[PDB]
């Protein structure tokens, strides 16, 4: 019924830090984890049941060589939680050795917080690629919770690591980790590092601190998709009713990110809405085309003209589709985030699928096609060459993704009513 | 009043530029069925800025004249709907003619349609002194000259001279009669009536003409050619007919006036 | 597997669609609003199959 | 639906910093491009949609070697527009040349706001000739523009280039910039630096600052040309419904400029309609017959005595004509100019397709003719030379001129029922 929320990889844990510094700010709980008189919400979600009835939230720690960790650790969000979840190479094939050969104790400490908890509903993976030992480590930790828990639903909150040029090696790690995204995932919500840069320069002249502002856009996002699980609305306070509407098979099951403010230093619905259509407010980078879309909306809007935004929307016809499936746009509401104030109060979120993200694949296809055949640039390494000899899982991973960007551009075509 | 005026005598910016435009690609089946004609509405009061009032929805619509297809008859009526405590002054015998002046008036509008048509159908053609373009096109510029000129009369009588009257009168009877009035000048002025009807009998030969004009896009130069032919002297023959019945009309001299400036 | 599961399939989709074009024709006729039709098929596809003129 | 404005050229790009401040004068928006309270007319003509529901107006900008640009961007009117459509050698070719070897970016910042825009309507140029590097730069432009665009229409806003006497390649450039306004343009409106001279010279006595004030003209003469599409009326609310009626065939489309006041330091309709009439009014420099005749008039005007008088001016039989055709004067009203205080209220303005225009072409001819014969005044340039070797453009541009004074002296006789 609780969902255990796991932050793994260096920079994982980062903007895992962030999102419960945001937790702590969004309710009304102090940092020391004690529920206030300023606190009536729900608190079933992320938080595990700690035992003065304060509801301490899960932050499972899982990394290796830490070095960020440590100031993670010297700062008074480490007294809102400590259940003892926290442990103490820029490869692919080092870091799945490393899971794998400390495999025991960290899923000791996974069945103890499994045990610890009432129920389960779904392991949320926080994590940021391209952080080292992250990456490689995560597909093996997907796979454990895969391989150990087929009834429960896995979410992969990953960005795509381009930052357009260090880890030459990236495409690789990107590709393998694909692969085990196709087949051990449920849902993967993907953002960009291009496009959030792009925003960020776009909005500010920011260059140099971008990360640290690219950090609080990632925590706010990440708190928009689950305010209506955490606060109480009628819709989508379960992970898997809100999962189960955007993906028509389980292979085209990434979803873009979108987010209607721009800047954070009335507003009528049917602004915010084509608003959020446009790909100038997606945070995410020949035709393409949705399969479906749905939008959270939290703020001070009716929920009466949303209709009549409707209506306005679809005598629009603003965007295409996949055309021949019946998929519409989806519009849902919750509430908007209390115990806190906010500047700009409207903000709304859009996850979708869309088969634009099947040209940054092939992109990303095409810079291992590149490196492959040109071959300087696997930097070799002892745990590459050991975890496979012929190097053949790079080309089984590459028959996996072109069978994926097969079936995507099959997707976009009106006829994909056999598999293609 | 002031709303009515809007959305059936056209009184707003790319509201009748949007309709008619979208309105003309049928003419089949299209625009007779209540889900097509039903959503044309929303689509051209939103694309002129001006419309979404409640005095430009909810309202009543339907059409008079089926698209059967020359057609120099427009369709898709538009009544302004009134009930019991604006029944005492707006009569409903009044807004059956607020229709019938929205129709005539969508009908202009059809002319400026037809003859840009084929003037976008030669466009393709050429910038080139190509003989079969020009002395094609030479063609075009007169019949779109006659209708900006009787739009042009239109334009004044049915919009500025008459909408005077029940101006000045709003700034238990009578309130009716000073609304009937004024609709009943509306009409006179357009001369659709008895009296001026030979005026407007013969613009209907000059608009069967113009849509033959508009239907061929040359080896078809010589049939354009003699659909013209047949156009000027009918022109030639409007400007006796309208010059004898000005001693019958001192506001149809502005009509006489408006076709020529000099000229025989 | 891929053919038995396309035997099961293919009946539960005829009767589907039985059931969903006389929801549909049953709804045209009620309105008001005509956007509770536009809104339930958004898509502009099975919006009614048995399509009138 | 909407048109997409540009000024080109360094003067050209000066009469539209005026055009545009006139038009933060004229509706009532902020320097920021904000629409305020004081602001109900249209604002889908000239102003690009821009994303506070503030309608920025739309100011393509392209030039080389910019001088008078910058002075244009240290403006408070350049936060009134600036979407990033402002971008950073006297004869045609040299223009010519410079216009074709960057043409991919700037048809680039074209597509941009072409699809930026909801729709297309037209490209109206907004230029002065004789702006030096302005001139054939235009004249290439106006072929990207007629070739990429076909179903489009082409508006020119130009002036004389004759200011009485330096570039003395100026009768070349207007040659050849003639020929393609006669083969890549629907309507060209043309202005006479030498009557609006005498016009500033008869209504006050300046000699030295007539430049800033002639701007002051041209850009009333453009709010006034598109008042009736900016604010709403009735007729001529579309440009091409207002363009079609004047031009009767696509050579002769070329339409003199007349404005009634003199000065700007009741007024009856018989007055300002004889007034238009005569060429002391008309701002544009053997038998000369109008073509086609019409006229805009917003002020404190009732429309019931136009009719009245035009009967006065039928029965007057002031002007000639073309003496075979079907061709009348065209009486057409606008609204009053609102949100902004005007002295003189009553202002006029008509735009006319008159064959006296063709006296000031054969001058052109002759100027150019005798500087051809002479030749000493091409000011042999690398750029002349390598754009034609042997000159023989200049020549072909002069036949396609000498076709349109026949055309023009053809259409003056009675008889032009076949061409001539």
């Amino acid at each position: 019924r609780e969902i255990i929320t796991l932050q793994l990889g260096q920079c994982g844990n980062q903007i895992g830090f962030e999102f419960w510094k945001q937790l702590c700010a969004e309710h009304g709980i102090s940092p020391e984890g004690i529920v206030e008189e300023f606190a009536t919400d729900r608190k079933d979600v992320f938080f595990y049941q700690a035992d003065d009835e304060h509801y301490i939230p899960r932050a499972v720690l899982l990394d290796l060589e830490p070095r960020v960790i440590h100031s993670i650790l010297n700062s008074p969000y480490a007294k809102l939680y400590n259940p003892e979840n926290i442990y103490l190479g820029n490869n692919w094939a080092s870091g799945f050795s490393q899971g794998e050969k400390i495999h025991e104790d960290i899923f000791d400490i996974i069945d103890r917080e499994a045990d610890g908890s009432d129920s389960l509903e779904g392991f949320v993976l926080c994590h940021s690629i391209a952080g080292g030992t992250g990456s490689g480590l995560g597909s093996y930790l997907l796979e454990r919770l895969n391989d150990r828990y087929p009834k429960k639903l896995v979410q992969t909150y990953s960005v795509f690591p381009n930052q357009d040029e260090d880890v030459v090696v990236q495409p690789y790690n990107s590709l393998l980790t694909l692969k085990r995204l196709t087949q051990n995932a449920d849902c993967v919500v993907v953002l960009d590092n291009t496009a959030l840069n792009r925003i960020a320069t776009d909005r500010l002249h920011i260059q140099n601190p971008s990360f640290s502002q690219i950090n609080q856009l990632v925590s706010t996002i990440m708190s928009a998709s689950t305010t209506t699980l955490r606060y109480p609305g009628y819709m989508n306070n379960d992970l898997i009713g809100l999962i189960a509407s955007l993906i028509p098979t389980p292979r085209l099951h990434f979803l873009m990110t979108g987010y209607t403010p721009l800047t954070t230093d009335k507003t009528t619905v049917l602004d915010v809405m084509r608003r959020l259509l446009q790909p100038k407010n997606v945070m995410v980078s020949t035709n393409h085309c949705y399969i479906a879309i749905l939008n959270i909306i939290q703020g001070e809007v009716d929920p009466t003209q949303v209709h009549k935004s409707l209506q306005r929307i679809r005598e629009r016809k603003l965007a295409n589709f996949i055309p021949w499936g019946p998929a519409s746009i989806q519009v849902a509401l919750s509430r908007k985030s209390p115990y806190l104030p906010s500047a700009h109060r409207v903000s709304g979120l859009m996850m979708a699928n869309h088969t634009s993200i099947s040209s940054l694949f092939e992109r990303t296809c095409r810079q291992y096609d590149k490196l492959r055949k040109r071959e300087a640039f696997l930097e070799q390494f002892r745990k590459e060459d050991m975890f496979k000899d012929n190097f053949d899982e790079m080309d089984t991973s590459r028959e996996i993704v072109q069978q994926l960007i097969d079936e995507y551009h099959a997707a976009t075509r009106p006829d994909y009513i056999s598999w293609g | 009043y002031e709303a009515l005026r809007h959305f059936l005598l056209m009184e707003d910016g790319e509201f009748a530029q949007s309709l008619s435009d979208l309105l003309f690609e049928k003419l089949p089946g299209e625009l007779l069925n209540p889900l097509v004609l039903n959503s044309v509405l929303s689509k051209a009061l939103q694309c002129s800025l001006h419309g979404d009032t409640p005095h430009a929805s909810n309202l009543s619509l339907a059409l008079k004249y089926l698209p059967e297809v020359p057609d120099v008859l427009s369709c898709l009526e538009l009544r302004y709907k009134v009930d019991w405590p604006l029944n005492i002054v707006i009569t409903e015998g009044c807004v059956s003619k607020y229709s019938g002046v929205f129709s005539f008036l969508l009908q202009l509008k059809l002319m400026m349609w037809a003859l840009k048509d084929v003037c976008f159908h030669l466009k393709r053609t050429a910038m080139a002194g190509s003989v079969q373009f020009r002395q094609l096109q030479l063609f075009k510029h007169e019949m779109q000259h006659f209708v900006k000129v009787i739009q042009g009369y239109i334009a004044n009588q049915i919009l500025h001279v008459t909408w005077c009257e029940f101006r000045a009168r709003l700034a238990l009877e009578e309130i009716q009669r000073a609304h009937a009035e004024y609709l009943h000048k509306a009409v006179f002025r357009g001369l659709l009536t008895e009296k001026a009807a030979p005026v407007m009998n013969v613009i209907h030969s000059i608009f069967s003409l113009v849509l033959k004009f508009r239907s061929q896009l040359h080896p078809n130069f010589a049939l354009m050619q003699q659909s013209y032919n047949t156009f000027k002297y009918y022109s030639h023959f409007l400007f006796k007919v309208v010059t004898k019945l000005v001693n019958r009309q001192p506001h149809l001299e502005d009509f006489l006036l408006r076709i020529n400036f000099n000229n025989y | 597997l891929v053919s038995g599961f396309e035997a099961t399939i293919n009946k539960f989709d005829k009767n589907f669609s039985a059931h969903l074009l006389d929801l549909l024709a049953r709804l045209s006729i009620y309105s008001g609003m005509a956007s509770v039709i536009s809104r339930l098929d958004f898509n502009g596809f099975y919006t009614e199959r048995l399509e009138r003129l």
